[PDB]
């Protein structure tokens, strides 16, 4: 149970 | 070992194993991580046909080069993805979402590891965020 979080932020 | 070959791997361009890309398909939620736990089960139906191909967790992205034709299948980014997750089953199935931006609409893609542990791609990638975001 895990996710990136570098990430750029999507609209 | 593992973990002593897997620290490194990702810094590189390569922290993960053989995987079973079946392919793309369409959601609706990409908000959670169960989502995936669903959408793996509906490329293992039809129509997706699954790939043998070596997934390489890459801390700028990652990339599937097939191990039958190495033509490549998955050029994407792991900053570019929504989020990874994982599945709930047998720890033997991950896949990520990929909303707008790409594809006017929520797409998640499925894959299955070769290797049947849910440590040389899982943990793999669990660390390979934590690495993208050093700088």
């Amino acid at each position: 149970g895990f996710s990136n979080m570098s990430f750029e932020d999507f609209p | 070992h593992q973990w002593q070959a897997d620290e490194e791997a990702v810094r590189s361009a390569t922290c993960s194993f053989s995987v079973k890309y079946l392919g793309c398909v369409e959601v609706f939620e990409s908000r959670g991580m169960q989502v995936c736990e669903e959408a793996l089960k509906v490329l293992r139906q039809s129509r997706r046909r699954p790939v043998r191909g070596l997934l390489h967790v890459s801390g700028d992205g990652l990339r599937v080069v097939d191990d039958e034709t190495k033509g490549l299948i998955v050029d994407q980014t792991i900053e570019k993805v929504s989020f990874c997750a994982p599945d709930r089953n047998h720890e033997r199935g991950f896949s990520y979402i990929c909303r707008d931006g790409t594809t006017r609409r929520w797409m998640c893609h499925g894959f299955l590891a070769c290797k049947d542990s849910g440590e040389r791609l899982s943990h793999a990638v669990g660390c390979a965020f934590a690495v993208c975001l050093e700088r």
